[PDB]
């Protein structure tokens, strides 16, 4: 996260870390349930085996409630590919539960045409991670978070180089210099209604991090909630 | 208005039905006796900060 804030205790509960084998996150998840974690199907090429970190705020410091937790099942969107960013969506299954405390709760699924008509029309969303804190950086120790204003579809598309397709999204600033980046991928975009909190995104690309007329990439969590209900199943 | 008109008073998903608003919750809630209200099964619901 470029600019934002720390997450304080236990702010951003449905954070989790993909780690790789040196265990260094790379990816960032959102808690779902006890037994699942969707992140993004581009960051499954990012490292060869690994697990899952959970109730962590800072990477230096051994925490309690802070656990890790290995894959079972790896659930890709047999339709992404580098060439477009699309279907930049995954669904893990923990080979144990995830034990819910301070720092550990799940992030709500929102139904299809609620999430749409209300979440979507908010004003903001809160994207977070430990992913890079400028363009040119290392990965943050510290857990981030970011209000990010919701940006019109048209402006959303007008802005980039890219095809911006139906399953994503656009959140940023086109002048504050403040965003996601790299290693916040996977990570959660959620949208506050009456003091709870729905995934709505999954920090999928951008054009760079917080530049100007530029903005983060979702995916937008609402055009796969069938396939994450399913996913689930299994 | 219904669902349009302030969520049509549901804490969580607003649906309408037969010209009526249906309200209903996330998994790990229960609507309230007032059909509006979504009410925690257990501890750690879904959306909520751990910040107790
Ligand atoms: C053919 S294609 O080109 O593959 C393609 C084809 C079709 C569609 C998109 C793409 C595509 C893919 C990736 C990137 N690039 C990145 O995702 C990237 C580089 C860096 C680096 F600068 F740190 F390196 N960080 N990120 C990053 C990572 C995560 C969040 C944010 C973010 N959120 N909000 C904000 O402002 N930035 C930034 C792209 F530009 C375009
Ligand atoms: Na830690
Ligand atoms: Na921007």
């Amino acid at each position: 996260i470029v600019g934002g804030q720390e997450c304080k205790d236990g702010e951003c509960p449905w954070q989790a870390l993909l780690i790789n084998e040196e265990n260094e996150g790379f990816c960032g998840g959102t808690i779902l349930s006890e037994f699942y974690i969707l992140t993004a199907a581009h960051c499954l090429y990012q490292a060869k085996r690994f697990k899952v970190r959970v109730g962590d705020r800072n990477t230096e410091q051994e925490e309690g409630g802070e656990a890790v937790h290995e894959v079972e099942v790896v659930i890709k969107h047999n339709r992404f590919t580098k060439e477009t960013y699309d279907f930049d969506i995954a669904v893990l299954r923990l080979k144990t539960p995830i034990t819910f405390r301070m720092n550990v709760a799940p992030a709500c699924l929102p139904e299809r045409d609620w999430a749409e008509s209300t979440l979507m029309t908010q004003k903001t969303g809160i994207v977070s991670g430990f992913g890079r804190t400028h363009e040119k950086g290392r990965q943050s120790t510290r857990l981030k978070m970011l209000e990010v204003p919701y940006v019109d579809r048209n402006s959303c598309k007008l802005s980039s180089s890219f095809i911006i397709t139906q399953n994503m999204f656009c959140a940023g600033y086109d002048t504050k210099q403040e965003d996601a980046c790299q290693g916040d991928s996977g990570g959660p975009h959620v949208t506050r209604f009456k003091d709870t909190y729905f995934v709505t995104g999954i920090v999928s690309w951008g054009e760079g991090c917080a530049r100007k007329g530029k903005y983060g990439i979702y995916t937008k969590v609402t055009a796969f909630l069938k396939w994450i209900d399913r996913s689930m199943k299994t | 208005k219904l669902c349009s008109l302030d969520n049509g008073d549901c804490d969580q998903f607003c649906h309408e039905e037969q010209n009526s608003v249906v309200c209903s919750c996330a998994r790990g809630y229960t609507l309230a006796d007032n059909g509006k209200a979504c009410i925690p099964t257990g501890p750690y619901p879904c959306g909520k900060q751990t910040l107790e």
